[PDB]
Parts: structure tokens; sequence; C-alpha cells
């Protein structure tokens, strides 16, 4: 593979220039080694040994052979005919014809191009070397090779000799004005924050070949498959594993990435939309690999600080993205009730994205109107009609969480001029959504709906929309209420704009708690499911005064239905029967509805538990005797039923479920 | 550490997988340079 070109090395003529250089060099080298030979005194003798630390060199070459000569003749003098051979690099030095100390240099630190030439040229030495070492192989025939080793992972003693050789050679170039350096780099950019690390190169390569396979999307009327099948798992798996670094900027680390990794993602992901989009039905083939890869960015999108040194550029696709996203939303709504499939069975990814991640304290305008229209969107006829519901309400409650202001109450304080000065929707809050009331006349509606205390039914457009949007509301801003304690001395400062105090809490508690009691175990009911793991922290600020009136009647009904279940069971049984056997099924049928509302229930009194346990640790009080006696209660009815037991391990066991919430932590 | 047990990233009441006994236990308090700690063994109900 590798061909050099053999330049030519004696056909040339010495000149006497050169000759009296080399005679000079070879004076100078004869010179060193007598002086080398005398401080180390090296004696004379009548043979050639090392017993005896003989060698008679002390002697003029005027009188020597040839052969003898020619050995010390070239010691480095190959090495720059070859350099002025191959590398046409011949600097312009001279036109042709009372105890100093040695300076420190080692002190100043090291330049990298210089650290970067230096190894450049080692590594030019070791080649060469090599490549005489073969030709001398294949001269003598050849046989075994020990040379062939990397020259990352050269021996000691080549680590040795190279580092002699190149120290010589510095100590002998000092004079006569000698410098060679060939390079033109910074290490500022190349090596430094950005091209240091692999990954941009690899963001800009894989940006390519996505530029270059959607260079021809229209092409239906072999590569891209494979590409696709190739490309996918790859970077499914490096964003998977390899997704810390990215955490935020290197300033912070520890997740060194600046604004060139969220510019890559960003692209990405319009990227993925755009071949979302278009053709549909002639990728479906990897629609779950599609699918696969958005969940994995949806989990890995950082969303690093753009806006700050780069001017938006990929603001204005992703404001594109979300419009298209919004009508065709809006076209299904309208006419429900080529991307049929996506805005059916893939949207729930779109729904689900980003939706855990900005969450914490870690905001525009933009998404303000965007969800308002969303909402508008949704609740323009959408009863009666998919199972796109806990999407829904996730992005729901993600734009809720992710508010600059309240979204609720206008009682903007970040408004955008352009709301006012510009042809859009006014700033006020009732005005500009006509089927969102205040805040106020909102939570009136839902104590009053919850008031009713009516049967399950159906009813899936009222409270999965309703419960889990004011349960993700309130906590959210309950640390910055105009009653609460703020944290710091700027929050108080400004006009607070929401109000939440402990009477919202109480009437949320108490409109769980009657519509958990008002749900009849008779058949599936994953609506309370669905509004339990949607609003895990619902007792985060709960009102311990009311206890009695929550669990008393509670336990008191759970424990009635309890016995009255088993001592039917009982008695339907008895013996062993078809009859039997058949209400034994339907029994069991029975607790694993009532076990799985209970699965559904407990997080809320476990942490309650928890609350009240360590009040009665403070401060006891009359409720520990009742609690025991219930708690004895179910566990002895669980404990004197097998069938229960072994019903329950089965419905856990087709649950699929870690039940890694009671842990919480 | 303040009326909660300290969990674990398994998730339950982790321990030292079966200390063997051998000679015995003994309480062993450790502290670093410019730290101030207080040990309380405990001799009446008022120290706990």
């Amino acid at each position: 593979n590798f061909d050099p070109r053999p330049v030519e090395t004696l056909n040339v003529i010495i000149p006497e220039k050169l000759d009296s250089f080399i005679n000079k060099f070879a004076e100078y080298t004869h010179e060193k080694w007598a002086f080398d030979k005398i401080q180390n005194n090296w004696s004379y003798g009548e043979n050639v040994d090392e017993e005896l630390k003989t060698h008679p060199m002390l002697r003029p070459y005027k009188t020597f052979s040839e052969k003898d000569k020619e050995i010390y003749r070239w010691p480095i003098k190959e090495s720059l005919k070859a350099m002025i051979a191959w590398e046409w690099t011949i600097e312009k030095a001279r036109e042709g014809e009372y105890n100093p100390q040695p300076p420190d240099l080692s002190g100043v630190t090291l330049s990298r191009e210089l650290q970067a030439m230096a190894e450049q040229l080692a590594e030019n030495y070791h080649n060469t070397w090599g490549r005489k070492k073969k030709q001398e192989l294949e001269a003598k025939g050849g046989g075994t090779h020990p040379l062939l080793v990397p020259y990352d992972t050269l021996t000691a003693k080549e680590k040795a000799r190279d580092r002699e050789k190149a120290q010589e050679l510095l100590k002998f170039l000092q004079m006569n004005g000698y410098a060679v350096t060939r390079g033109l780099k910074d290490m500022e950019l190349d090596t430094s924050s950005i091209e240091k690390r692999f990954a941009f190169g690899f963001l800009q390569q894989l940006l390519r070949w996505m530029d270059i396979s959607q260079e021809f999307i229209a092409h239906l009327e072999q590569e891209i498959k494979f590409f696709a099948k190739i490309l996918l798992p790859l970077i499914n798996q490096y964003f998977t594993n390899h997704c810390l670094y990215f955490l935020s900027t290197p300033a912070k680390v520890l997740g060194h990435a600046s604004n060139k990794e969220k510019e890559m993602i960003t692209s990405l992901f319009c990227k993925l939309a755009a071949l979302v989009r278009h053709r549909v039905s002639l990728f479906g083939t990897d629609a779950p690999a599609v699918v696969n890869c958005l969940h994995i960015l949806a989990r890995s999108l950082d969303a690093r600080t753009v806006m700050k040194s780069g001017p938006e550029i990929v603001k204005a696709g992703l404001r594109s993205f979300f419009e298209s996203a919004s009508e065709d939303i809006e076209k299904m709504v309208e006419n429900l009730r080529q991307n049929l499939t996506y805005t059916t069975v893939a949207l729930l990814p779109v729904l689900t994205t980003l939706f855990q991640h900005i969450a914490q304290h870690q905001i525009l305008d933009d998404v303000q109107v965007s969800c308002y229209r969303t909402l508008c969107s949704i609740y323009s006829l959408g009863t009666t009609k998919e199972k796109l519901r806990p999407a829904l309400g996730e992005c729901l409650a993600r734009l809720a969480a992710a508010m600059p202001v309240a979204f609720l109450e206008p009682q903007y304080t970040t408004k955008s001029p352009r709301e006012r000065a510009i042809l859009g929707l006014p700033n006020s809050v009732e005005e500009m959504c006509p089927d969102i009331p205040v805040l106020d006349r909102l939570m009136a509606d839902i104590g009053g709906l919850a008031e009713s205390g009516a049967r399950y039914t159906e009813m899936p457009h009222v409270i999965e929309i309703t419960l889990p949007m004011l349960c993700s509301y309130l906590p959210r801003w309950w640390e910055r209420g105009p009653e609460a304690p703020p944290p710091a001395l700027p929050a108080g400062a400004p006009p607070p704009c929401t109000a939440v105090t402990s009477d919202h809490l109480n009437s949320l508690l108490g409109n769980i708690l009657r519509i958990i009691v008002n749900n009849l175990g008779i058949d599936e009911a994953t609506w309370m499911k669905r509004l339990a793991v949607f609003a895990q922290p619902i007792v985060s600020r709960a009102r311990p005064e009311l206890l009695h009136s929550h669990f008393i009647p509670t336990i008191g009904r759970l424990r009635k239905r309890a016995g009255k279940v088993v001592a039917e069971e009982e008695q339907l049984r008895l013996e062993a029967k078809a009859e039997a056997e058949e209400g034994e099924l339907l029994v069991r049928d029975e607790f694993s509805v009532l076990c799985r509302d209970l699965y559904a229930l407990y997080p809320l009194l476990i942490r309650y538990v928890d609350n009240n346990r360590a009040h009665w640790l403070t401060e006891p009080n009359a409720n520990a005797e009742e609690l025991f006696r219930m708690v004895g209660e179910i566990f002895i009815y669980w404990s004197k039923s097998h069938n229960f037991k072994r019903e329950e391990q089965n419905f856990v066991v087709q649950n699929e479920i870690n039940n890694m919430s009671f842990l919480t932590a | 550490l303040n009326g909660e047990v300290l969990m674990s990233d398994s998730g339950s009441e982790t321990a030292f997988r079966e200390i063997e006994i051998g000679d015995g236990f003994l309480p062993v308090c450790s502290l670093g340079p410019g730290q101030v700690g207080h040990l309380n063994l405990g001799q009446d109900v008022s120290s706990l």
C-alpha cells in the first residue's frame, strides 16, 4: 500500500564545502571520543576484551583503511541527506562560496505546537528507520520481524534510544543557527474546548450524512435503510451511555459541552421531525426505531443555552414545528369529533418529549401561546369520540409547571410588548382564554363537582383533564405563594401573581378522597390509578386536623367490605363444586380489582401514615388504637385466605411493575 | 439521621452482609481536622 519514492544518494556528487563540513564533523567526533576515553580512563592492551576494559583507539585516522573509515564517515549524515532529499524545506542560512552557567529551559511551559512538531518529527524518523530495516531484511533474505511494535507502545530500549538521539541533536544544533519547524495550528480552539473531543466531528459528520440522505427524500415516486440501521442504534446507545458529559457547560462540569452540543441536539430534533413528516408509510418499517430514538433524545434533551451566544437559528424551526403540530392537532380535533399514523399512534412520544426534564427550577411567551392554542383546540369538540389521554395530561402538566407567570388567574408580569402593540392576543387571561376561567371560579367549580359524589361511569373528558392539572398546579406555586415564606427577598419583593393557601390544599385532599371512595370496585378503573401516578406529592403540605374524618370512615368502610366479601365467599364456596369454582373465580376477580385500587391508593395514605406517626412521636392522640385494630383486622383477613394471596401474586406478576414508587426518595 | 432510616440505592434495610462476630463489637467514632463533634453515648432519658 505505502510506496515510498527512492531518492538518489550515490548518484550525486559531494561538493567541496560538504566535504569540508563532514571532515570537520569527523574531527570533532574523534576529539569528543578521545576526551571521553581519557576521562573514563580506558587504557591500552594487547587484545580487545571486556574484563580488562582495554581498547586501543587513540591513534590518527589518516593511516586507517577505507573499511574502518566507512563505518564512521556517515554516522548521522544519512538522516540529514534523507531529510534534505525528501522534504523540500531547505533554509537559507549563509550564501555559497569566564565560566557562564547554562540557562534554565524546563521552567517555562512547553508550547503545544512545538510538542506536536517534535512528535511528528519523531514519528517520521521512526517510520523511516523502520523502512530501512524492512529494506535491509528484504535484501538479506527476510526471516523474523521483531520490529513490528506500534509507536505508541514502543519498547523501553527504543523509547530511550530515540530520546538520546533527540537530545544529542538538540545539543549539537545549538550553534550555527539551525531550526526546522513546519506547522500552522492553534491549540486554543483545536484542542482546548470544542475540537479537543471527537464528539464535535462526529456530530458534524452525522449531520452531513443526514443532509445527504435528506437530499433525495422524494425518490420513491438499499442505502437509506442500511444507513438508518447502522446509525440509529449506535447513536441511541451513545446517548444512553454517554450522557453525563453533555449535562451543562464545561465551566460547571461534574459535563463539558458548549453551545455546539445544544445546537447539534436541536438540529437532530429538527431532522428527525422532518423525517417523521413528508413520508410516513414509506418509513413504516423503521417506525419503532424512530419512536425509540425520539424517546432517547427526549430523555437526553439537555437543552443547553443557545441564545446567549448564537442568534437563535433553530428557534424559528422549533416555532414552525410547534405551529405545525398545533395545526395537526386542530385538524384531528375538527375531523374526528399522510401523517395519519404519526398523529394517531405516534403523538404520545411527542407529548412525552422533555416532560420530566424541565420540571425543577433549573418559560417564554411563544410556548405559553402555543399551549393556550393547543388547550383551546382540545377543549373544542373534544368530547364523544382514541387512546390518547395520559400523554395529553402529561403535556398539560409539563406546560403548566414550566410557566414564567401564573397561567390560571390574572391577579402579565413579564408580558411582551407585541401582545399590546402588535396584532396578537390580549395580555389578559380571561379574555384570551374563553374556556379557562379565573382560579377562584375554577376551584369553586371543582369543589362543587366533587361535592356531588357521583358514580364513576366513564366520563373520560372532565376528571382526567381537570384533577391532574390542578394537582400539578398547586404544589408548584405553593412555595411561591404570597403567604408562604419565600427563600429569597427578591421573590417577595415582586408582586405575586398566584394565590394559594391551606384551604385550597384541604379542598384538594377532600376532593381526592371523595373521588377515591366514590369509585366502587366492580370492574377496571384506570382513571384513579392514572390520577394517583400523575400526582405523587399531593401530601407535601398537608394540614393534619381533619384526620379522623379523612380516615375513620374510609378504614371502616374498607373493613366492612372486606368482611362482607370474605363471608360471602365462604358461604358460597364451603365445599368444592363447579358453581363453587365459578363463585371462587368471581371473588378472585373482585379481590384483584380491589387490590389494584389499593395499589393505586397506597402512596398518599402511606405518606400520611409516616407523617402522623411522626406527629404522634412528637404529640400523640387517640388514633393509634383504632389504626392498629384496622391493620390487624385487614391483615388477619388477608392471612386467612390462601386463594387471596395466590390471586394477589398472580396480579403482581401480570402487572409487570417494579413497585419502586413506594420508596420514593 | 433525623427520625428516618437512611435509604440505600437498593431500597431496603441494607446491612453489611451478616458480619461475623469473631471477638465482639465496640462503638468507634472518628473526627477530622477542624471539626467539632458531640458523642452522646447516653446515660439518662434527657440525654437522648
